């Protein structure tokens, strides 16, 4: 069981500060924009559960379904009746890098968010010790 | 100055049981932004997953400001009509930051028995 | 419609660290003449302590009484504990136009508690 | 010991509703605004807890404090103290209420257990004493307070 409490206003870099964004096209990419991260309370719980959305006026909320990134046009959802859940990621702390996060999904254990260069372009992804590419900051208010 | 880093999770229980029952849970993390705490009943049961009129009540404070070098969570639980079933069940309250969850439990009936 | 209690109660923490906070909570229906404050040991109120022996007690003023009750508290503060103060009886009263009420408590019995 | 705390504001009255003030010869009577009508009861803690621990002092004075000294009823000249280092005082009563009427007051002294404040007449005074309690459901030593 999932259940949301509080939501903040935040900031996410990759370790080269390129800010997180999303463009016209609702790609998830790195430049040099905005986002909600929500917590939720956990019945099995593993560390910090958390939903990650856009502070837009839109629905627009990460997934890691299927094992790719996308933005499925919906809000974080009071609560989530499962142990795992698409749009739920684990919060972590790099240790020994408290200010460093590392996001890890829920559905598929192992996996986590990543910073990956294409032609020219740096795209939010999915990705399965000491990986930089794996490693953000927030910021908040 | 540098602030003390220090994460913690505790309860604050009656000495006694009455009619109404509050057990404090306070959470102490420097994750000022990313802290809160709440309890499991039992094994694995939030307290939104009780059957209602249970005789849980969860009480999470909120618009809690943090202070300069930590964020000072609290969760307040709640027990009215009291069975020896909550007498004796196990209740925990749990830090959740972006470190590994703390936890704190307790069986009431041990300590208004350990006397 | 006011239902006529008087109580005294404490909550304690579960666990020792290194400040250690005692919630004293009375409940009087005497809205104007209820309070409630410490004795250390046998006959020793905090004022009476030799300084720096680490107890601190918070009394609450400018609580306004309910409609139906004065609900005054007082909070007492360890820090620097010492086995002594491990197993030091402490005891808060309630103070009304009626015989006093005591708890009272002592911590190592309730810390030394393990199931 | 007894430790001040808090103090409040009060009107005392006897069963007839006669109130208690202080006239110019600081001789504390009943009657039936003033600045001697009006009291300050200080509550006190105790090391040894046996009722609520009080003084009765003149709100609109410098310092004049009800003391039981002797047995007699007076006004010392002085504020009720922080402290107080004995298990009673000559300005410390206990403020009790009567079994049954929880609006009712009666006041103990400290150093004279048994002896309570009383309304007496004598002529056409009616005179606030100190006095024995005996027997119970004594009429003259019950009071209300208001706030």
């Amino acid at each position: 069981y999932f259940g949301k409490l509080e939501s903040k206003l935040s900031v996410i870099r990759n370790l080269n500060d390129q800010v997180l964004f999303i463009d016209q096209g609702n790609r998830p990419l790195f430049e040099d924009t905005i986002f909600i991260i929500s917590m939720y309370k956990d019945s099995q719980p593993r560390g910090m559960a958390v939903t990650i959305s856009v502070a837009s006026a839109a629905a627009s909320t990460l997934s890691s379904e299927n094992k790719i990134i996308s933005f499925k046009e919906m809000n974080p959802p009071d609560n989530i009746k499962d142990t795992k859940s698409d749009i739920i990621f684990f919060q972590r702390s790099v240790p020994g890098h408290d200010n460093k996060m590392q996001f890890e999904s829920s559905s598929y254990e192992g996996y986590f968010l990543a910073s990956e260069k294409e032609r020219d372009l740096f795209k939010l992804i999915l990705k399965k010790l000491g990986d930089r590419s794996i490693m953000f900051t927030v910021q908040n208010e | 100055m540098e602030c003390v880093k220090t994460r913690s999770v505790n309860i604050h229980v009656p000495v006694k049981e009455t009619s109404k029952v509050v057990l404090e849970c306070r959470g102490d993390s420097y994750f000022r932004h990313f802290s809160y705490v709440y309890w499991i009943i039992g094994k694995n049961k939030t307290v939104d997953q009780l059957p209602p009129n249970s005789g849980y009540r969860e009480r999470i404070y909120l618009f809690k400001k943090p202070h300069r070098c930590e964020n000072r969570p609290r969760a307040d639980l709640i027990l009215t009509n009291i069975t020896d079933e909550m007498r004796n069940e196990k209740l925990t309250c749990v830090l959740i930051d972006p470190k590994d969850p703390l936890k704190e439990s307790v069986i009431l009936s041990k300590i208004w028995n350990c006397v």
